[PDB]
């Protein structure tokens, strides 16, 4: 199985807001897709797909302030 | 069948609508009025746009598909498609047949009268049970837009026929509009409605600049009608915002209008000072999903603009008032139809999903630089 | 190292770009003549916005890519990115540090003083070798927007930094935008005065609705500002010249300053004799203004730079209004930035498409009679 | 061996056309196509409907070059394989 872990967005980034997730439990992810909008104290950035797969559970729901990096937010099975 | 209507769908989907000028409009009825031709250019161009039309219909977000006003939209237009399908293997020459597709198209347009209102209203049942979701809303909008200009281009060939083969207009089209007059009655009409919904209206001004013969009232090849609807709209939204920003009834600033004639483009202004409204705004005035509480005059009135290659644009000033303009056409030969076409083209349209966004957005909660 | 180059930019556009507001800038500029932390951000934040661009400057076509003119500015992108990166490493703590980066940032604003002229040259010698190519056009068009715009940030941030530590930077926290307006008419007059030995009158108006009278005063960077009424300010004065045959009775430009709750807007008011509508959208082509003129679409760009806008709306055979939309609160003035990412390289996997609406036929049938 | 080839044939784009005129290739002969690419511009009296490839693959001849009117109906205006080095 795939974990999804929440990457530094900007140079200094140590933590995200996990703003809205974009993509629902059983949804297809391609590469390049909208998976989720994560917020920081600099800006709204749009998180991508970077492995195809299907989103199977969310860890860490939408509305969660401060969650640090490499915090696993999602798990995708191929 | 009414069982094969999908492969009729799909037979008649396949083609182009046909795009007519204002010139060839004026043509046709500039002599002989020709039935034959006309029910045998009606009897496959209707079933073509109708068919074009349709497919886009059932490309629709389901949510949106399945409700009960778009439903009985959809069963108007299978109706009408099978109407006329009905005279595809009819003889011309034999002068019934021509008198039953006339009695065939003003039912079409009584059934179909509604179609503006029911359709608003799916869009609004849709609307107070689903919300909104970036996706559906992108595809809704594109959506109406080419249906609505469809439905105005369909409600112009049924009128075209129906009032040639059943006024010194030919049909609907007047070949010596008077820009002003049209301006004037608009105005009178929105002026009536809110001097007793205020109890008090603007004043109106016009100037007309024709610059390509200065000492000449301004004319061209229009439907009348089209642009009665436009200025009307424009009209009331122009009194109303005058009226609402405003304290007196005796000091309250004139609408003012003006028409500009060059070698390409009839333009009308509208200007008021009714205290404009932010940019912000401005693009949710066209939007259809904004404009149904919790209104598609305006919208609606830029179709009728861009139907024969024009357009109507707003500029405000927040905090003075605004202006806008209707683009015409000043010639009748590059007054051309404007038609949705369905194809993958169209069908790649409806396809979209939720993307990034290729701009930074900012955080709501900006860094506090001291 | 120079070698290395390639995965420098795969590190730093992977990073979004940090999109600031100019309460930011005012905040900061103002309560921090902190050198430190302007050096610890822009270390950063300058290589990711570099990297974003370079990222899709590598995704030109080749024909445009491979200019000389382009190879030149991309390799000063190269290099002010190496300049940088040479600071990562070092203490913000030592003021040899502070004093290097602020030499490193004349370099750099020194070396890419004339990007601007550079990269048109380019697509001039793109459009002079390689005829014609709509999708490459769209590109180009798509790129130009977001290159000279990450441009105008980037020498923003440099200008801050260089005009603090070595009005708040460039920002007046109470510009006069009635002063800003004549300073540009006077440049403006004076060059049209000198190339036609005529030239028109000027009449301001203001109308303040937060403060009746107060003079509208607004957070901005005069420049900016001055730039985009400079280049309005030559075609207004260049179309009334050339639509006129008296020296005696040129019509006056006229300036209209609107300040409401959200919007600050200037509208330019000219009777030069307006263009056709279809002529409107080519203005703000890189394309099309490329002879064998980039001063409408960039001063756009320095319009949208802080979330406004700059539209045109002529009257053919009459006039144009020219409108500046600037933002009146320094919290909704924020930078607009674009990012690369998929949705960013999606715009460049562009395929030749056909049409969504229908296209009229070269030669229409006739429709007239026997 | 014939490598696996596919025609198009000019189709009635209207109900009531006969003949067709090609005013403009949009594919040049060695580019791949998908379906939904545009092939070309075949106009009419009545519009200028932009055609679309409908079978994926790579063209390999223009047949009806640009300009010539009157083409009938099912007339092959090109031809497409379904590999690259088949052209
Ligand atoms: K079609
Ligand atoms: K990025």
């Amino acid at each position: 199985h795939m974990q999804v872990l929440l990457p530094a967005l900007s140079p200094t980034m140590t933590m995200g807001t996990v703003q809205r997730w974009e993509k629902k439990v059983g949804e297809k992810l391609s590469e390049g897709d909208l998976l989720a909008e994560i917020e920081t104290d600099k800006a709204t950035i749009g998180f991508e797909v970077q492995e195809e797969g299907y989103l199977a559970k969310i860890l860490v729901p939408e509305g969660t302030r401060d969650v640090p990096l490499g915090t696993p937010l999602c798990i995708i099975v191929e | 069948s009414l069982a094969g209507a999908p492969k009729y769908i799909e037979h008649f989907s396949k083609f182009s609508p046909s795009p007519l000028s204002m010139k060839q409009f004026l043509d046709f009825g500039s002599s002989n009025a020709c039935e034959k031709t006309s029910f045998t250019f009606l009897r496959q161009e209707l079933p073509v746009r109708l068919a074009n039309i349709m497919k886009e219909i059932n490309l629709l977000p389901d949510r949106v598909l399945s409700t009960p006003s778009v439903q009985l939209v959809q069963s108007w237009y299978v109706q009408s498609l099978l109407d006329i399908m009905e005279f595809l293997d009819k003889d011309p020459e034999d002068h019934r047949t021509l008198s039953q597709f006339t009695d065939a198209l003003v039912t079409i347009r009584n059934r179909h009268n509604d179609v503006v209102p029911t359709m608003a209203q799916g869009v609004l049942e849709y609307k107070d049970t689903y919300g909104d979701d970036p996706v559906s809303n992108q595809n809704i909008q594109y959506f109406l837009d080419r249906f609505y200009l469809s439905r105005i281009s369909i409600r112009m060939l049924i009128n075209q026929h129906t009032l040639i083969f059943d006024p010194k207009h030919i049909g609907s089209i007047d070949p010596n509009c008077s820009v002003s007059d049209v301006v004037k009655d608009a105005y009178d009409m929105a002026k009536l409605l809110c001097d007793k919904y205020y109890m008090a209206s603007p004043d109106l001004e016009i100037q007309e600049v024709n610059a390509t013969n200065a000492t000449q009232p301004i004319h061209m090849v229009y439907v009348p009608s089209h642009l009665y609807h436009m200025l009307f709209e424009l009209f009331k939204n122009a009194m109303r915002a005058t009226v609402e920003s405003h304290e007196s009834s005796l000091t309250l600033p004139p609408i003012k209008i003006m028409v500009a004639l060059g070698e390409e483009d009839l333009s009308i202004k509208m200007s008021d000072r009714g205290g404009g409204v932010p940019l912000r705004k401005i693009e949710r005035l066209f939007s259809y999903m904004y404009s149904t509480a919790p209104g598609y005059g305006l919208p609606i009135s830029r179709l009728y603009a861009k139907y024969f290659q024009g357009d109507l644009q707003l500029f405000s000033m927040e905090g003075f008032g605004t202006d806008a303009v209707i683009y015409l056409k000043a010639l009748s030969t590059d007054s051309v139809e404007r038609l949705p076409v369905y194809n993958k083209s169209a069908w790649r349209h409806y396809q979209t999903i939720q993307e990034a966004g290729d701009w930074c957005v900012p955080s709501t909660e900006p860094k506090n630089t001291s």
